[PDB]
């Protein structure tokens, strides 16, 4: 159902990984296709051209030499209504760049270590998402440069956050990680909703309280019986989640029997698998596959170089796949990235090369 | 398992 066609490649000069790459939706309509890619201490932005061109356009790099920049987000500056790009990885530091300038404009420190995941809330701009090294993942206003909440401890993931992403409503958020758990946090309760609204009233200027963060000890679901390994990247589809380990395909499930997740309480014991994605050589951790705007299709690189696109428009049993190669890509692809518009789909990979896929 | 090839 779908093709694409390779138009383009290009290497970064610092041989290191490229662990991430998004474009950025929030672009105005009119603007050129921008897309971030995250890999050493840089961040590097890009924009699609006709005849296939990805022309460099500006970078940032941290005065950290250290530094490596593990993901990136976008979303929009509330006081401006222009893009932001956040970045994180091994220093555990959070940095939102303006990518109008390219400087760091806030910085985050709190995390225990490094930080593998960063996302926006999907109605709200301003909360950040992140998750750690340390076990565990933190909400962020970024406008007032609160810490709303954390969730971990008790029943909290007992070894590395690697990936989280909130439902379509962002009225709950799904973890995954290393313990080969997932696991559900609501964020709609009155509680939480009060919360986010007392972040956005403080301001350290009339007060010499500090902001009092949630603490979430307890998820509202948890499982560790839908992959036995490190669980890597979880996505959303709806009420059902897809979700990987190292063990070649993507999991579609929902957490009870084929049950409303919104009854879903912690004592749920069982789980519903609908169906799977299969593919091949992909067994080593850090390796995420994305879907485009509508959630129609799903990309994920493997470690030698091979982009799976599957058409989701079925059930799963039945998806159709497409298998897009290139004979001088085969290195591991760590992430893709699809254009608003469905146009374009970006690869990146550990030797720093980048590569462009345009739908046929 | 291992994060590199």
């Amino acid at each position: 159902k779908y093709s694409f066609k390779c138009v383009n490649s290009l290497k970064e000069d610092h041989n290191q990984p490229l662990f991430g790459v998004q474009f950025n939706w929030h672009s105005k309509e009119g603007d050129p296709l921008v897309f971030a890619t995250v890999g050493s201490n840089r961040v590097t932005l890009y924009e699609c051209h006709s005849q296939g061109e990805i022309r460099l356009l500006q970078s940032y790099v941290d005065a950290d030499a250290d530094e490596n920049f593990y993901t990136c987000a976008w979303t929009y500056d509330s006081n401006t209504s222009h893009p932001l790009l956040a970045v994180a990885g091994s220093r555990g530091i959070i940095r939102i760049i303006n990518p109008i300038t390219m400087q760091c404009i806030k910085h985050y420190v709190g995390h225990g270590n490094a930080i593998n995941e960063l996302k926006f809330h999907p109605r709200d701009p301003n909360l950040l998402l992140s998750v750690s090294k340390d076990h565990a993942l933190r909400l962020w206003n970024i406008q007032t440069d609160t810490l709303v909440a954390i969730f971990g401890g008790v029943e909290g993931h007992r070894d590395e956050v690697l990936s989280a992403d909130y439902d379509l409503l962002g009225e709950k958020i799904m973890s995954c990680g290393m313990d080969h758990s997932l696991k559900l946090w609501r964020i709609n309760s009155k509680r939480m909703m009060n919360a986010i609204k007392e972040s956005y009233d403080y301001n350290p200027n009339k007060t010499n309280r500090p902001f009092i963060s949630q603490k979430i000890h307890f998820p509202d679901f948890s499982t560790r019986d839908i992959h036995r390994n490190y669980v890597d990247c979880v996505r959303w589809l709806g009420d059902l989640i897809l979700s990987k380990s190292c063990e070649n395909a993507i999991v579609c499930w929902k957490p009870g029997k084929m049950d409303d997740i919104d009854k879903i309480k912690p004592s749920e014991s069982n789980v519903t698998i609908l169906g799977r994605f299969d593919y091949s050589q992909c067994d080593i951790w850090y390796m995420r596959f994305s879907m485009d705007f509508w959630q129609k299709m799903l990309a994920l690189g493997n470690q030698v170089g091979k982009l799976y696109v599957w058409d989701l428009e079925v059930d799963p049993h039945k998806a159709k796949c497409t298998t897009l190669t290139h004979h001088k890509c085969g290195a591991a692809i760590r992430q893709t990235s699809f254009s608003r518009d469905s146009s374009i789909l970006i690869a990146v990979c550990d030797d720093a090369s980048i590569w462009r896929w345009d739908r046929l | 398992p291992s994060k590199f090839l």
